[PDB]
């Protein structure tokens, strides 16, 4: 089942891992569109790949920025994992690339835009639309953490929503392959776990206190902790106590609780038996695990489409010239990518 | 309400990720 299946993915993931794919494109093989979305780190475009007719959404690092931002080791990261999974709920990775300035990563457009978009604009989703989306991060963690893989970025600016109405997880700049411990303060501050703002070595039980914060927002349509900046939001994550809206039902005020749990003996996702105690859970006893992973669920709602490369689900962007210098920059520190 | 006061807040658009 579930167990052989991963068995076997582990094996296609470590073959990936182990002899990642470089150099698999170049710039001039793709025509600029407009952009998708920004973050603090890259900027994505729509591009349409001039030999085949497809459109992708191609992510841009400059790498100047990449090392200024304390970002390279991240970036190898990001690219080489992104280059190794394959799940339903995951972004394909197709084509990456560098040149003299910048770094390229080519991925499937997910043309029906951020979650997020969605969320704001409808208010906040219904546990049924939200337990949808739900039930598709708790199998994609439970793959990512099997692979000893760490995401540390949920959010609804990271998540798309594909043709199907199905989410595509997109966005592994603070993706790692970890064993044990580790320390580095990244995520987005709404997100970020008890034991991350207080700087201890923590693990991918984080991942399912940010599940916790996911859930949450989209069901009430704001997050669990807010305030007008960081440093706010951090006092009250660390003070821990929340509060849930009178339409929440029992089951999922029981469930939360227990993602956005302090205590890493009772936290669910990092106990004994492990995933179960999220999948089995209440709140989830409609959830056919099986039928969502195999994407025979009808989802919640389908975004709108009028064309291969249209975009009108996407926020408008300034755009910004792709420049590319005469001159090899930080040559040494990407020749891995 | 809370709702109210999330609205009114100054990080209701998109978040990006922190670092350092
Ligand atoms: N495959 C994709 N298809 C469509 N849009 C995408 C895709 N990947 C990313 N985007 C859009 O581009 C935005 C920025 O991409 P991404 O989140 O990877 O950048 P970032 O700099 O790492 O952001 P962060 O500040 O969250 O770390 C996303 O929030 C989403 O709007
Ligand atoms: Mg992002
Ligand atoms: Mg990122």
């Amino acid at each position: 089942g579930v167990k052989e299946f991963l068995a076997k993915a582990k094996e296609d993931f470590l073959k990936k891992w182990e002899s990642p794919a470089q150099n698999t494109a170049h710039l001039d093989q793709f025509e600029r569109i407009k952009t998708l979305g920004t973050g603090s780190f890259g900027r994505v475009m729509l591009v349409k790949h001039k030999e085949t007719g497809n459109h992708y959404a191609m992510k841009i690092l400059d790498k100047q920025k990449v090392v200024k931002l304390k970002q390279i080791e991240h970036t190898l990261n990001e690219k080489r994992i992104l280059q190794a999974v394959n799940f339903p709920f995951l972004v394909k990775l197709e084509f990456s690339f560098k040149d003299n300035s910048n770094l390229y990563m080519v991925m499937e457009y997910v043309p029906g835009g951020e979650m997020f978009s969605h969320l704001r604009r409808i208010g906040r989703f219904s546990e049924p639309h939200a337990r949808f989306y739900a039930a598709q991060i708790v199998l994609t963690f439970e793959y990512l953490h099997s692979l000893d893989l760490i995401y540390r970025d949920l959010k609804p600016e990271n998540l798309l929503i594909d043709q199907q109405g199905y989410i595509q997880v997109t966005d592994f700049g603070f993706a790692k392959r970890v064993k044990g411990r580790t320390w580095t303060l990244c995520g987005t501050p709404e997100y970020l776990a008890p034991e991350i703002i207080l700087s201890k070595g923590y693990n991918k039980a984080v991942d399912w206190w940010a599940l916790g914060v996911l859930i949450y927002e989209m069901a009430a349509g704001y997050p669990p902790f807010f305030a007008d900046q960081p440093i706010q939001i951090y006092e009250k994550i660390v003070s821990g106590k929340v509060r849930f809206p009178s339409h929440f039902s029992s089951d999922l005020k029981d469930l939360l609780r227990n993602l956005l749990q302090v205590d890493l003996t009772k936290r669910f996702g990092n106990l004994k038996n492990g995933v179960n105690d999220i999948k089995n859970h209440k709140w989830f006893a409609t959830t056919d695990w099986i039928a969502i992973y195999q994407r025979k669920v009808e989802a919640p709602f389908i975004p709108k489409f009028k064309g291969p490369g249209d975009t009108s689900n996407f926020d408008d962007y300034e755009e910004e010239e792709i420049r590319v210098s005469i001159n090899e920059k930080c040559g040494k520190e990407f020749s891995e990518f | 309400t809370t709702y109210a006061d999330f609205i009114a807040s100054g990080r209701t658009g998109r978040r990006n990720a922190i670092h350092d």
